[PDB]
RNA sequence: UGGCGCCCGAACAGGGACUUGA
């Protein structure tokens, strides 16, 4: 029996437009969507259905065969009562703490329970055509979608089942799905954890179905420490530090702007006095700490800002209010051979929302420092993951992109 | 005879179906549209239902006499559609075929049948009134056209799938039919369709009445082998008024995307601040020369070609100045596909590399979206010195694949700020203040040899008289600086290196750095007692605050 | 009568920079 699903009061089918493809991704979206529609997981539908998502073709890590997501963040937010308090997944606080932690791919298992006739209308998505020549093709979801937050909600009770031999025969592994994958953590070694995922993975087969998050360590701010103090950098040091006083509120720095009381060139190596050298004793120790006052606040979405810090590294914060950084860190560069931007934007975004997955327990809204258009072409080619974030284009300031 | 399966349509929920009594016609206008619709029901796709259905909608005909029923009320009712072909294909996109109709169906949404359950909601009353309903698609209806574009779509699928050879494109009712066969099967083959839509009801016209190329669709005019645009005419007049510029506008910007170098900036600048249409702005100087040169552009026959698949996509970008971008996207030389213009300064202040690159998203948004693959870009911006900017840059910015072409309009960065403080130099504290409510400001600089100068500014906002301050600066100084502006926005002004700027004011700071062949521009906070920023406040704060 | 592309204007919402008064 399929389980009703209805959208949040006063909210209306996903009305979205699909985002133009290339070629390559229209031809295999075709060639994977027939072969879905051959085996029942989607039907074809006619013009009375006004409801569109937007569909793209990636693919999979360490794979060449096309992966179909569908942007269903949309979708998401209409069934957010459904999916957030009607049927949700409890987070487990000691994911984070594990040693090792696999993000396993069980979105394959939703495609075998069907989805309620009275919700399969907002499940459906067009299929570009090359040059408008032809009408898109437009299909609808008659099993669980990949992507939509509800699918795991409705799947979980089968999961439950299919996991419970695996969590009570090793009651020490910890396992907990999002949206499509699944995050199983271990205090285990690496070889002897992936033994044991290869255990999961049979247990998982047999029904029909990597990160390090003790290496994950927060960056704190670092003042520059040289001899020779010119004016220009106390100038920085000071504006530095008068920013980072409205994220930590001991900061001071009455002493250091002392020492420039009157009018002198930037290229002036003043020297630092006893009381200037405790006081950037104090900041340097004050700057070392977690701040404090800062929680997590389930209650309030996850707000995610990226900086360029240049030459491959890029610097994130993770915070729910102004000045409140749950995490910060600095993605080092991975991919891109020095030349490509957008790529090193979209491994920084997947790495920063998978971080917020394991320790939280969901996306958090993006800033990204890039142009609208830029991103909207070119993050569809180097996305690797079953789920998108919610994120926004802003202009970085370049006082917070000092870190 | 028209076996078409009827897509099922709901009324909005919580609202019923129209209820509007029919305004009275004249004697003409009755008689003849009971005439019309006593054909009509003859034909089939009319019948009688009497006073059990409540449900109205008027009617009116217009002058033989066109019927025409207002959906207005069940416009706005009706579900939702989805009109899968919101855009049209831009003929570049399209393929070389030998031959090509266009077989214009007759009576397009007057041979799919409507909704059995819809068709009580359609009522109409003709005045003696005797009701009517429609049992196929009405012309005006929210739902007709993508209902029976979806119905062609079946209908064509079938013939579709045993011609692969055959390209059939339907827009709203016409149906262009590329096979790239010879004549004599072409001919044979456009029969067979023929046959194959009258075996569903749908009626096409002879083969001696079908349109000769080239068919004019959309503004194109489109040959079996080129393309081009319809015939673009230009008044020729003194007294030029908006709405006037307006179509010239227009039809250049139409011309754009075939004729090559036009330019619409002057003449789109020409419309800034301006609202009446009567307003008889007289061309300017500076719009006079581009209007003539557009005229010398568009005076000779410009034909473009077909996408071929087996070739590489090529867009080389050229700079025409005044941040005007026109780029040629070709697969041959001389064999532009689609030629184009990005005059577009997005934001107040941008330089040539930045718009280079927004060119180059908006090429690769329209190349994707026409071929569905990036061309490959042949660029004036030097590798090195696009490397300089991307690098030291705050955005993700980056081009996806392009060489470099030398044409003599290169694209360069005319100054790059210090990234360290310069030795030797002369240090430039520069702020200013305005008044919250007279709107007079002032503007000044302290250095190290005690220099003191301050001007005073009127009808200047703060923005303005920090800009100011900067540029005395760049004015009262040598070759090498070090600016301390406690400002942001001013920071953002210059260390974007904007090459120009719709501002006279940033124009002449960007002027005057270009001179300077050393320029640092530092940063302290406001109100912090730094150096000589407190003695500059001193300065020009003094009847302000 | 509606839809679409472009420009100008206004009312809107949030985000950022800044000024003054309390
Ligand atoms: C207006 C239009 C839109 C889309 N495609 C086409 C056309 N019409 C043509 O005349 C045409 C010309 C050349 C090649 N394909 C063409 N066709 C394709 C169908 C053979
Ligand atoms: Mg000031």
């Amino acid at each position: 029996e399929t389980v009703p699903v209805k959208l949040k009061p006063g909210m209306d089918g996903p009305k979205v437009k699909q985002w133009p493809l290339t070629e390559e991704k229209i031809k295999a979206l075709v060639e994977i969507c027939t072969e879905m529609e051959k085996e029942g997981k989607i039907s074809k539908i006619g013009p009375e259905n006004p409801y569109n998502t937007p569909v793209f073709a990636i693919k999979k890590k360490d794979s060449t065969k096309w992966r179909k997501l569908v942007d269903f963040r949309e979708l998401n937010k209409r069934t957010q009562d459904f999916w957030e308090v009607q049927l949700g997944i409890p987070h487990p606080a000691g994911l984070k703490k594990k040693k090792s932690v696999t993000v396993l791919d069980v979105g394959d298992a939703y495609f075998s329970v069907p989805l309620d006739e009275d919700f399969r209308k907002y499940t459906a998505f067009t299929i570009p055509s090359i040059n408008n020549e032809t009408p898109g093709i437009r299909y609808q979801y008659n099993v669980l979608p990949q992507g939509w937050k509800g699918s795991p909600a409705i799947f979980q009770s089968s999961m439950t089942k299919i996991l419970e031999p695996f969590k009570k025969q090793n009651p020490d592994i910890v396992i907990y799905q999002y949206m499509d994958d699944l995050y199983v953590g271990s205090d285990l070694e690496i070889g002897q954890h992936r033994t044991k995922i290869e255990e999961l993975r049979q247990h998982l087969l047999r029904w029909g179905l990597e990160l390090h998050p003790d290496k994950w360590t927060v960056q704190p701010i670092v003042l520059p420490e040289k001899d020779s103090w010119t004016v220009n950098d106390i100038q920085k040091l000071v504006g530095k530090l008068n920013w980072a006083s409205q994220i930590y509120p001991g900061i001071k720095v009455r002493q250091l702007s002392k020492l420039l009381r009157g009018t002198k060139a930037l290229t002036e190596v003043i020297p630092l006095t006893e009381e200037a050298e405790l006081e950037l004793a104090e900041n340097r120790e004050i700057l070392k700490e977690p701040v404090h006052g800062v929680y997590y606040d389930p209650s309030k979405d996850l707000i995610a800002e990226i900086q360029k810090q240049g030459q491959g590294q890029w610097t994130y914060q993770i915070y729910q209010e102004p000045f409140k950084n749950l995490k910060t860190g600095k993605y080092a560069r991975m991919r891109g051979a020095h030349t490509n931007d957008v790529k090193q934007l979209t491994e920084a975004v997947q790495k920063i929302t998978t971080e917020s997955i394991v320790i939280w327990g969901k996306t958090p809204k993006f800033k990204l420092p890039i142009q609208k258009e830029t991103w909207e072409t070119w993050w569809t080619e180097y996305w690797q993951a079953t789920w998108i974030p919610e994120w926004e284009f802003v202009n970085t300031p370049p006082l917070v992109k000092l870190w | 005879i028209s076996p078409i399966e009827t897509v099922p349509v709901k009324l909005k929920p919580g609202m019923d179906g129209p209820k509007v009594k029919q305004w009275p016609l004249t004697e003409e206008k009755i008689k003849a549209l009971v005439e019309i619709c006593t054909e009509m029901e003859k034909e089939g796709k009319i019948s009688k239902i009497g006073p059990e259905n409540p449900y109205n909608t008027p009617v009116f005909a217009i002058k033989k006499w066109r019927k025409l029923v207002d959906f207005r009320e069940l416009n706005k009712r009706t579900q939702d559609f989805w009109e899968v072909q919101l855009g049209i294909p831009h003929p570049a996109g399209l393929k070389k075929k030998k031959s090509v109709t266009v077989l214009d169906v007759g009576d397009a949404y007057f041979s799919v049948p409507l909704d059995e359950d819809f068709r009580k909601y359609t009522a109409f009353t003709i005045p003696s009134g005797i009701r009517y309903q429609y049992n196929v698609l009405p012309q005006g209806w929210k739902g007709s056209p993508a209902i029976f574009q979806s119905s062609m779509t079946k209908i064509l699928e079938p013939f579709k799938k045993q011609n692969p050879d055959i390209v059939i494109y339907q827009y709203m009712d016409d149906l262009y039919v590329g096979s790239d066969l010879e004549i004599g099967q072409h001919r044979t083959k456009i029969e067979e369709l023929r046959q194959h839509l009258l075996r569903w009801g749908l009626t096409t016209p002879d083969k001696k009445h079908q349109k000769e190329p080239p068919f004019l669709w959309m503004g194109y005019e489109l040959h079996p082998d080129k393309w081009t645009v319809q015939p673009i005419v230009l008044p020729e007049k003194d007294s030029w008024t908006v709405n006037d510029i307006c179509k010239l506008v227009g039809k250049l910007n139409w011309a754009s995307q075939i004729y090559p170098g036009i330019k619409v900036r002057q003449l789109s600048k020409l419309l800034r601040g301006t609202k009446a249409l009567t307003e008889v702005i007289p061309l300017t100087e500076e719009a006079e020369l581009e209007l003539a040169e557009n005229r010398e552009i568009l005076k000779e026959p410009v034909h473009g070609v077909y996408y071929d698949p087996s070739k590489d996509l090529i867009a080389e970008i050229q700079k025409q100045g005044q941040g005007q971008w026109t780029y040629q996207i070709y697969q041959e030389p001389f064999k532009n596909l689609k030629t184009g213009k990005y005059a577009r300064m997005r934001g107040a202040h941008t330089n040539d590399v930045k718009q280079l690159t927004e060119a180059v998203q908006k090429i690769t948004t329209e190349s994707i979206v026409i071929w569905g693959k990036t061309p490959k870009f042949k660029l004036p911006i030097q590798k090195e010195t696009w490397e300089t900017w991307w690098t030291e840059y705050w955005q993700a910015t980056w081009i996806p694949e392009w060489e470099f072409v030398n044409t003599p309009p290169l694209v360069k960065l005319w100054y790059q700020l210090e990234k360290e403080p310069i030795v030797g130099a002369e240090t430039f504290y520069v702020d200013g203040a305005a008044n919250r409510e007279t709107k007079l400001g002032k503007a000044g600089y302290v250095t190290n040899k005690g220099r003191q100068k301050v001007v005073p500014l009127t009808n200047t906002t703060n923005q303005k008289t920090q800009l100011q301050a900067i540029y005395l600066a760049l004015q009262d100084s040598g070759l090498e600086v070090n600016i301390v502006t406690d400002s942001q926005y001013a920071l953002g002004i210059i260390q974007a290196q904007p090459d120009k700027s719709e501002s006279e004011l940033v124009n002449q700071i960007i002027e005057q750095l270009i001179k300077k062949e050393k320029v640092y521009l530092a940063w302290v906070p406001a109100h912090k007692g730094i150096g000589g920023n407190e003695q500059v406040d001193k300065l020009v704060s003094a009847g302000i605050r």
